[PDB]
């Protein structure tokens, strides 16, 4: 059971610093370097730099040498990463990794990587808790059965997670999709909801979405017209 | 140096998948392997070119030659989909180096194309100052899209963001990509358009002010 214990997700505004911490377990800190490798959300794995704890000797990939830190304290087997200057396109999963491969010629003279942390998420944004508006989309068939229609409610700029969405008080749920919101730069969450229902329906029925996000006691029932 | 993966490989369950890792003289290197799973953090999978860690099966296994490291996924299950890296050090700049990643899909039901449905920004919207173009992307499988979006003839890359797919209740995958634009940028155009590429074709709806 060797193990990095990572500490918790941390949401910062631009211009802030950020400092996270990978305690080792199951194994002797001193032994071996940390490694720490960021995440940006859909992208790949970028190497950040190392550490060796017992020596305390640092190495900093060219990208982040300059506005990140890294330290460690060994009475308490910890090692930390310090972000400064965070922008939005430090939004990231932060990893570090104990550097177990060790070396099996002198030529190769590399430890690499074996037992990973679980990541830090780090999400940089202006967003207070902040209620969303709440705006209609109008019907269309262009691209439904024969015979129906789409219509739905835009859900944006709200913080944190999670909106509901309802249709009628929940007396509608036939054909119902609400789609996964989306986290844009800015650190504020969007999502959109939108009902299949018979086209011949447009002119009686009347449609709503119920809108809540209850992190910020806002609720909109939002009437949705052709 | 740089390390160059391909970015997608698909394959059906029982087969063998290989996954390849570009690099000069990268045969001179020890070649370690990771797999992310969706969500998850790496593990390794194959270190020194071909060794296993413990608890990793035997169908994987690599290979390292020439300029080209290659990860060999023999008899693939659905538990193998994932993101695969290569990763070697580069002695000359002492960077630990990553491939781009290599997302493996393994292929569990047939192809299923995209529905795309586009809707623009409301009038409502508009009097708050401002424009959100919703373009919303289903019933598709493998659950893998890249969307990009038009104004008239031109890429547009500012102001666009775009979801991971997700699973749906019939086990197949939606998404949805968004286009923030400033009410004078909608006015001015002809038309914006989304543009939905999925597994080597392009569903593309189009809205216009008018």
């Amino acid at each position: 059971q060797v193990q990095l214990v990572q500490s918790g997700a941390e949401v910062k505004k631009p211009g802030a610093s950020v400092k996270v911490s990978c305690k080792a377990s199951g194994y002797t800190f001193t032994d071996y370097h940390i490694n720490w490798v960021r995440q940006a959300p859909g992208q790949g794995l970028e190497w950040m730099g190392w550490i060796h704890p017992n020596s305390g000797d640092t190495n900093y990939a060219q990208k982040f040498q300059g506005w990140v830190t890294m330290t460690r304290d060994t009475a308490i087997s910890t090692a930390y990463m310090e972000v400064n200057g965070l922008k939005s396109d430090d939004t990231a999963v932060y990893y570090c990794a104990r550097a177990g491969l060790h070396p099996t010629t002198t030529d190769y003279y590399y430890y690499g990587m074996d037992v990973w942390g679980q990541g830090t998420t780090v999400t940089v944004s202006s967003a207070s808790f902040k209620g969303p508006s709440v705006f209609p989309l109008a019907p269309s068939s262009k691209s439904t059965s024969g015979g129906t229609a789409a219509l739905g409610c835009l859900v944006k700029d709200y913080f944190p997670e999670p909106v509901t969405v309802s249709w009628n008080s929940g007396a509608l749920t036939s054909g119902v999709h609400t789609f996964p919101a989306v986290l844009q730069s800015s650190g504020l969450y969007s999502l959109s909801s939108v009902v299949t229902v018979p086209s011949s329906s447009l002119g009686t029925q009347t449609y709503i979405c119920n809108v809540n996000h209850k992190p910020s006691n806002t609720k909109v029932d939002k009437k949705v017209e052709p | 140096s740089v390390l160059t993966q391909p970015p997608a490989v698909s394959v059906a369950p029982g087969q063998t998948a290989r996954i390849t890792c570009g690099g000069n003289d990268i045969g001179r290197k020890s070649v370690h392997w990771n797999q992310q799973k969706p969500g998850q953090a790496p593990v390794l999978v194959v270190c020194y070119d071909s060794d296993r860690p413990s608890g990793i099966p035997e169908r994987f296994s690599g290979s390292n030659s020439g300029n080209t490291a290659t990860l060999t996924i023999s008899r693939v299950e659905a538990g193998d989909e994932a993101d695969y890296y290569c990763q070697v050090w580069d002695s000359s700049s002492d960077h630990v180096i990553f491939g781009g990643g290599t997302k493996l899909t393994v292929l569990g039901q047939p192809k299923a194309n995209p529905t795309v449905t586009l809707f623009p920004p409301s009038s409502e919207e508009l009097q708050a100052n401002k424009a959100t173009l919703v373009c919303l992307i289903s019933d598709f499988y493998p659950g893998a899209v890249t969307v990009a979006w038009k104004a008239d003839s031109s890429p547009v890359k500012a102001g666009v963001e775009t979801t991971t797919p997700s699973k749906q209740s019939n086990n197949k995958y939606a998404a949805s990509s968004y286009l923030s634009l400033t009410p004078e940028q909608w006015k001015s155009h002809r038309s914006y358009s989304c543009q939905v590429t999925h597994e080597g074709s392009t569903v593309e709806k189009t809205v216009a002010p008018t």
